[PDB]
């Protein structure tokens, strides 16, 4: 079977009929379930939005209790429900949607009548909790996915074959789709290529679209739930739910809400370039993981003025003295390699050296890790100056580790055998 | 370049000394002080540090750095005196025989005690 | 009590009384001072007595003319370990790396192949002041920005000095600042509180030791408020912050001042800032303030006067009076 999933509010149902409420962490065609209602669907789609139903009969949508309110399609079926915070999108597979208000006692039209295809079938449909963002047109999904701004009135189109945003990853093809439960702005996608990744976007109007998070689907997960924070939910593959905490929300799965806003603050300006707005959001929390995560962020933009407050916070002292011996060096790169290599980024360091042209540092690294062979590459290449050298300190270990054959060669190479 | 290429550095650096050159020799000649310390040739560091005091001094002819290089002169002399010093020592405490005379390792102990009161040179 | 004879062993000295023979091992060289630390007992066969240890061998005596040989419990590695497993030879490394006997803890671990077993010896070996072999294991080990670190404190001879370096590594930041401040060059210990951010033990290690570390921190721990969110204790560092040679340093903290205090309700006290402001910088960050605390006051003023002088046109629209916006209105280039 299709095996019909869904995930709101903490809750995820998945046709078997498991239901998990992870919030309380209690395990028990279409199903749909929130904290207190579980829907179970003639409609191509139903949903309760506290005790209501959206029943979308023909042309239709009507509301019942366990008549209440109506509303009229001049459109074709939808067969395309999403709630979503306080606000529902209805959207038809014709290139018709609309969205309506919740925040009132009924259903109420916060946008009119459209079509997509004047702005650009519709595969599947879903909402932001703001409302005030609406896709993935076609049977077979394609690669572009649309979205429509309901306050500014047009569309955006970004394709996954060229990875271009048209205002009106190139081997996948986006399937599923989800919102965050929190903020409007986060936004995933569930792509196979034509396996399986996941792709978290933030939708910033200021910006544009942004890639967020990119990691691919995990073994024992087969299609995207969706989220909530801070955990990626994935249906597994026969507790049938898998949650991943997010990369950048690795430790703070149990600080409160207001810590965790600030989490998702910080994590909203890494998505954009402003490194300075999410270092002055994140500015009381005393958690070394949140100070490891932006010192990793520095690494990964090259911005080491901010770096080295951070790694105060952190109780790594070792790096910060090492930072502060390091800014003698006459180079950009060559700083952010040994702030990395003192933050657990080893390859990283590799390939900032290499582009760095600091080759005798590059031989120090392999000298420092267990690259002793590699040593001897750069030193026979590019020193031919600490080739004495290199050779000397091999010699040095080869007799540290009680073979002294490889050892006497060594030292008569760096002719020190003398 | 070519003794360089040719790993003759001694004579490289002396090459480029003799060649006008005040970018190349220093720098090949403080590579070769950092080898050479960084074994056990203190004498040769010495040496080596003896020879940059000098043709830094011979540098300084310039007006416009001589205040910037008689103090690295006077460092360097300092360094050479220090290093050929400790020489002795450390042969003395490493092989198995003696070579000097004792007077002269007392000597010469005495003298590195009351030159390097709280900063220590590098190996030593 | 029968010291241990084996050459290489420093300091075991089994005692012994009736029935029981423990292990106990001096330790010289540490980072938390000398110790003298148990490390297991043993049982011994009715009527023997003690007479020498050697490898773990007590030869001892009977009640008749006949030496007999034990086995201490503790010194097990002697024989090969793939009898051995891997719940026996955590153990073992246990023991062994109380006796100190760190060879034979690099062999178990080579067997072991595990990372926190490496891990573990890596952090004894560097409580034992035993600098050379601590890299041995952390070369393997792979951790690269400590390999550095340990190559660049190997040239140190002061006991103290080498003691809080040391102690730093092993991320115990109290007791280096305790042996740092014993040692020759005691401002190492401001350096690692400069560096580990923490600046009010920065101030106190600094004014016994350094006066002009004093400005300057004060200065940093003043911005450190400021961007935590305090802007009282932060302006009055700020004052103390002010030095007399850095015209960069000195407005820094003026212009400290000017903005803490411009938080805090000093329109007046902030006011300074109208004309204490040395630089266009200056009035623009005032103008950040100024759009801070919902000025019109001085919205108004600083968007009138600064380098961010069209700003007035937003300044005023925020309020009535249309002189500005339209004396401006030529000098803007936003239309």
């Amino acid at each position: 079977r299709a095996m019909s999933s869904h995930f709101h509010q903490q809750v995820a149902a998945m046709q078997v009929l498991n239901v998990c409420f992870l919030s309380t962490g209690v395990a028990h065609s279409g199903v749909f379930a929130t904290k207190d209602a579980v829907a179970v669907w003639e409609t191509p789609v139903l949903a309760m939005h506290e005790e209501n139903v959206y029943t979308v009969e023909s042309n239709r949508v009507q509301v019942r209790t366990w008549v209440k309110q109506l509303l009229l399609f001049s459109e074709g079926n939808p067969c395309f429900l999403d709630i979503c915070g306080n606000f529902l999108v209805v959207g038809t597979d014709l290139a018709h949607f609309k969205s309506f208000d919740l925040s009132r006692r009924e259903a109420k039209a916060h946008c009119s009548c459209r079509s997509l295809a004047e702005l650009v079938g519709i595969a599947s449909l879903r909402c932001s909790s703001s409302g005030s963002t609406i896709i993935l047109p076609s049977n077979s999904p394609d690669s572009k996915i649309c979205f429509y701004d309901v306050e500014m009135d047009t569309v955006t189109v970004f394709d996954f074959k060229t990875g271009q945003i048209d205002r009106r990853l190139k081997n996948y093809v986006p399937v599923n789709h989800f919102w965050d439960q929190s903020e409007p702005r986060l936004f995933v996608c569930e792509a196979v290529q034509e396996d399986v990744l996941i792709l978290s976007f933030f939708i910033s109007e200021e910006h544009g679209f942004l890639l967020h998070e990119s990691f691919p689907r995990p073994a024992t997960s087969h299609s995207l739930l969706g989220m909530e924070v801070p955990y990626y939910y994935f249906t597994r593959k026969p507790q049938m739910v898998s949650r991943r905490p997010l990369r950048d929300f690795v430790g703070l799965e149990d600080c409160d809400k207001a810590t965790r806003d600030a989490m998702l603050h910080f994590s909203f300006f890494v998505t954009i370039g402003d490194m300075d707005e999410a270092f002055k959001s994140i500015k009381l929390i005393k958690s070394e993981a949140v100070w490891e995560n932006m010192a990793r962020m520095c690494v990964k933009t090259q911005r080491l003025d901010v770096a080295k407050v951070c790694l105060g916070n952190m109780g790594h002292a070792r790096g910060a003295r090492a930072l502060r011996e390091a800014e003698q060096e006459p180079e950009l790169e060559a700083r952010v390699a040994v702030l990395a290599t003192q933050l657990g980024m080893l390859e990283d360091a590799e390939q900032l050296y290499r582009k760095c042209k600091r080759h005798d540092l590059l031989n120090k690294f392999y000298q420092a890790a267990g690259r002793w062979q590699e040593a001897l590459q750069v030193a026979e290449h590019h020193d031919r100056v600490h080739l004495r050298s290199t050779y000397h300190r091999y010699a040095g270990h080869l007799e540290a580790s009680a073979d002294c054959s490889r050892a006497l060669s060594y030292y008569e190479k760096s002719d020190t055998h003398r | 370049q070519w003794l360089a290429e040719n790993d003759r550095f001694e004579e490289a650096q002396k090459a480029f000394h003799k060649a006008g050159r005040q970018r190349e020799a220093v720098q090949v000649l403080e590579q070769l002080t950092n080898n050479a310390v960084a074994e056990s040739r203190f004498n040769d560091a010495a040496y080596y540090y003896w020879m940059l005091s000098m043709q830094c001094l011979d540098i300084a002819q310039d007006p416009a750095q001589k205040d910037t290089m008689l103090g690295k002169f006077y460092h360097f002399q300092r360094l050479a005196e220090l290093y050929h010093g400790y020489h002795a020592i450390h042969r003395h405490t490493e092989d198995p025989f003696s070579v000097h005379r004792p007077e002269t390792l007392f000597n010469i102990s005495r003298f590195l005690l009351h030159s390097l009161p709280k900063d220590t040179p590098s190996g030593i | 009590v029968l010291w241990e004879n084996w050459p290489m062993d420093k300091g075991v000295f089994i005692a012994y009384d009736d029935d029981k023979v423990y292990t106990y091992v001096f330790h010289k060289d540490t980072i938390q001072g000398a110790k003298v630390i148990l490390a297991g007992s043993t049982k011994v066969p009715f009527a023997h007595k003690p007479l020498l240890l050697y490898n773990g061998e007590l030869t001892c005596q009977t009640q008749s003319g006949k030496v007999n040989n034990i086995y201490l419990s503790t010194h097990g590695f002697l024989s090969n370990l793939k009898d051995t497993g891997p719940d026996e030879l955590r153990p073992m490394l246990a023991q062994n790396l109380m006796l100190k006997r760190f060879s034979d803890a690099w062999e178990m671990c080579r067997i072991l192949n595990d990372e926190a077993a490496w891990n573990e010896l890596a952090r004894a070996c560097l409580h034992h002041m035993e600098v050379e072999f601590a890299i041995r294991v952390y070369r393997r080990i792979g951790n690269v920005g400590i390999v550095m670190s340990l190559e660049q404190i190997k040239g140190i001879e002061d006991y103290n000095l080498l003691a809080g370096h040391l102690a730093m590594f092993t991320n115990d930041y109290n007791l280096a600042q305790d042996l740092y401040l014993a040692s020759s060059c005691p401002i190492a210990a401001l350096e690692m509180r400069r560096d580990l951010q923490h600046w009010d033990s920065a101030l106190q290690l600094a004014k016994h030791l350094a006066p002009d570390q004093i400005p300057f921190i004060s200065k940093e721990y003043a911005i450190q408020l400021e961007f935590a969110g305090d802007y009282v204790n932060a302006l009055a560092h700020y004052e103390k912050g002010i030095t007399g040679d850095n015209k960069e340093h000195d407005e820094a903290c003026l212009a400290g001042v000017a903005q803490m205090s411009i938080r805090m309700g000093d329109i007046r006290r902030g006011v300074n800032q109208a004309l204490k402001h040395p630089s266009r910088v200056l009035k623009r960050d005032c103008g950040a303030i100024l759009e801070n605390m919902k000025q019109f006051s001085e919205a108004a003023q600083l968007y009138e006067k600064g380098l961010y002088y069209d700003k007035a046109a937003s300044v005023y629209i925020r309020s009535k009076n249309w002189a500005k916006v339209g004396d401006l209105l030529p000098h803007v280039s936003s239309p």
